[PDB]
RNA sequence: GGCAGGCUGGG
RNA sequence: UGCCCAUCACCUUCUUG
RNA sequence: CAUGGCUCUGCCAACGCUACGGCUUGGCGGGCUGGCCUUUCCUCAAUAGGUGGUCAGCCGGUUCUGUCCUGCUUCGGCGAACACGUUACACGGUUCGGCAAAACGUCGAUUACUGAAAAUGGAAAGGCGGGGCCGACUU
């Protein structure tokens, strides 16, 4: 909005914030000691968070809490609307209004209105622990402004590291972001106008499958050097493979879920929790947490941990 | 920040009380519309409704098991007060499809009780 | 000290939460009344714990100020009339909070 | 045994009919007999979850303590006596949770 | 036995009940308090004997003590009469002899 | 106990009259007053018969409760009902059966 | 996702 | 995936007296 | 319900009780619990979205379970494990244009500018998008 955004620690520790972050960390945690240490005295503890943030003196415990989660839901209340309209309309990961049903519709439908020949489908790597933690905050920052949600921004995520902690409100739109990059190395340069990317996958439908092979060379060439994310998971195939994106194969005919990973997953998280097992779930988290890294697994990943609140590290 | 400690933070009291918080902002309700006669009826159902949330947390905070027994009491009364204000009660008070919502919810206050009861006695 | 303290800073509870508890309308009277014995009463729940230090009246004194805020979050949602506005529960919050600083640092004291 | 609460239930389901209809005048002695009818489900609750001899005794007092609101209620003058029918068709009512209670208090005892 | 001071107390009740019911508005707490003394002390008594402790015929005590109380608080409570001094010497006859049947029971458990 | 009673007696008369005059609003805090301070009398009471310790630290706690209602009418009750010498002149009679209860708490203790 | 064991039917 | 049932927030007019 | 309230009156009666004043209790008004106590309805019913399970139709329903598993390739492919034509094989408007001015986005830019300093000021021009726009047809 006019650029700038140079005032938003103002609006991330409003009250009317500070309570929607509220609802938004108890939404589903309401049965977590968290949210049930919190909301004994909650807006007194929301009182004396409001006048953490509003002071510069909001302090992450360790790897969230659920003031921790708060604190991030009050952040991503005025950041991410003023991130997520600066991601191109086929982005397709943790947005609002343009959630992944959106997306296997925009790819399906790209594939359709220009009904296109081929395409290429990426997956950036371990997304998550590999955001650079550095040149996110280059665009997390041509973005704030505002000296204070920066540095609220900088608690809730250190500007160091290489790894956006995976299942945070905030690397959702912030990875949502350090890969918009590759979203606007897509539609603003490369002139890619059919493309989808939900987080890690950038489906790219093109017509040369040639020009998609190019394509994808400059988008993992990009998104090498300047974001710090190595694609891999990367294919050019004809329109007619399918492309598997966002657990739909969204080939122009339909498209078919995929699965059978993720619900295997889930019923492995689900078992393991139900089995008194919950730390094998912690290796079973870790190894999934790696062949899913390179997929689109964020969103899916917030999931998992809203339902079971499983740190994964 | 450290959210405001109370001491014995007790996860199942404040976990039962926050489940149970739904059967009260359930059940009050429909507590507060049993008409204006079974007042005395309604009366003892909110004291029996809002008032095991005090024996949760009486529960809750002086872990000694006597309290959640007697907030199991509580809830198997609360259950009572559901099939007493459906049947029993005569204008109607509540819905058999509200004892359905009751007591699942009771239930789930049930569980967490239960749960809560067997981790002390072990 | 202890229950004197505690007590005085608790009678601030009441000084706020008395008037909310009063406004209640008569169809919220159950759960106003049960407010009432709740707010009012723990003043009797704090008095008992320094009549004995015994932590476990202090705990029961605890267990009294966790009812109370139970009661400013049910009265809030108590359908119609909701007693406690969200300000108000903030601002009781925040005073039975007080009140659940100096139990918290009684009962350590008795530990 | 919780087919005393299932036999009691009946207890209140017909005494609260005639409870509710102990008019304002006698409120107290209402809102007291409906905390001794509708409170001794508590009474017989607390009893089956402790099966302790003192819970069922307690259990019987509120019983008696019932059947001493039956009889009160008898003689509370006015149209509003719970007739000497009810008085009797409810006496029979807690005369059925009162032997199941004793058969309960016996099974402990013994 | 409880029976006894239960049927002895029933006429506490049924003269203090009227007299109870008198007690004006404006001393409607002191009044619903003496009724809730006066109806439950019945209570008091019946636990005292659907049991034994001698800690609850105690509390059965002390409950006609607070119903004694009652009697003389309620007279001369203010301005709007509540109970007559003779009402207190009457009702405190019948207290009276049930505070008698209550103490024999005192003793014959001790 | 008779002569904490007695002496207490003497603050319910005070603070009864003080009780009553607590206007309509609050009401309830009159009631929930009330039921301190004319049911203290049955915590007294109470702890006269059984006079295990427990049952006389309980009638301290209502006193202070008394005392604390004190304060409450005087201030918080917010037309403060109590006027803070209606407060001193209560505060020295429950201090009078504070003594008592002192006394009779030691007595006890010994 | 599927196979199997249940459970709930089949006419 | 369309036909729908669990189920979660809504959107109500409904009168819960 | 804005709860069988009212320590709440007026009236009128009479269970009763009276300290003979009353009170009580019942009518019977009235006042009273937030605009005027409408709203806020709490119910319930009910429209449209999500989440899981299922019908691609009398054998399935429904989870609890136990397990199992996520590739391959001949470079074309294939597979994704009977929701089985993994898709009632046909669209949701994922529709068609016409646009892309504006708003939106983004970049230009936390640049120009202002001011010692951009300091929680601050653009734009422009460029790039479609996310936006206008019709058609359908929804």
């Amino acid at each position: 909005m006019g650029k700038r955004h140079r005032n938003l620690i103002d609006q991330i520790t409003t009250w009317e914030n500070l309570l929607d972050a509220y609802r938004k960390t108890s939404h589903g945690k309401r049965r977590t000691w968290g949210y049930l240490e919190f909301k004994e005295y909650d807006l007194a503890n929301l009182l004396a968070l409001q006048a953490e943030l509003k002071a510069g003196n909001y302090e992450r415990g360790p790897y969230l809490e659920f003031k921790d989660r708060l604190v991030q839901h009050a952040l991503c209340n005025i950041v991410a609307p003023i991130f997520e309209a600066g991601l191109l309309p086929y982005t397709y990961a943790c947005r609002p209004d343009k959630g992944t049903h959106a997306g296997v519709c925009h790819v399906q439908a790209e594939l359709r209105r220009t009904r296109a020949t081929h395409f290429l489908k990426s997956d950036f790597s371990k997304f998550f622990p590999s955001i650079d933690r550095a040149a996110l905050y280059a665009m997390i920052d041509k973005k704030i402004h505002c000296a204070a949600t920066r540095r609220l921004l900088r608690v809730v995520l250190p500007d160091e590291g290489v790894g956006i902690p995976i299942g945070s409100l905030t690397s959702q739109l912030f990875a949502n972001v350090y890969g918009g990059a590759v979203d606007r190395l897509l539609h603003d340069e490369l002139k890619q106008r059919h493309w989808a990317r939900y987080m890690d996958d950038i489906v790219v439908l093109g017509d040369d499958p040639e020009e998609l092979r190019a394509v994808f060379y400059r988008l993992r060439d990009f998104a090498s050097e300047r974001l710090g994310l190595k694609i891999s998971h990367w294919q050019v195939a004809p329109v007619s493979r399918g492309i598997n994106f966002l657990g739909y194969r969204i080939w122009p005919t339909h498209k078919l879920l995929r699965k059978s990973s993720v619900k295997r997953a889930k019923r492995k998280v689900a078992n393991f929790i139900k089995h008194g097992e919950d730390e094998s779930l912690q290796r079973f988290l870790a190894s999934w947490s790696g062949h899913a890294q390179w997929a689109d697994t964020h969103n899916l990943f917030t999931w998992m941990e809203e339902q079971y609140g499983i740190a994964c590290h | 920040m450290e959210p405001i400690e109370e001491a014995t933070k007790c996860y199942d009291q404040m976990l039962i009380v926050e489940r149970y918080e739904r059967v009260i902002s359930y059940l009050y309700p429909i507590a507060q519309s049993i008409p204006r006669k079974h007042g005395v009826a309604r009366e003892m159902f909110l004291k029996c409704l809002l008032g095991q949330v005090e024996l949760f947390i009486v529960a809750g905070k002086s872990n000694q098991v006597s309290k959640l027994y007697a907030a199991d009491a509580g809830l198997a009364m609360l259950r009572f007060w559901l099939r007493f204000l459906a049947g029993i009660q005569k204008p109607h008070a509540m819905t058999p499809h509200q004892v359905e919502t009751a007591q699942v919810l009771i239930a789930e206050v049930g569980r967490i009780l239960g749960s809560w009861i067997a981790r002390v006695n072990r």
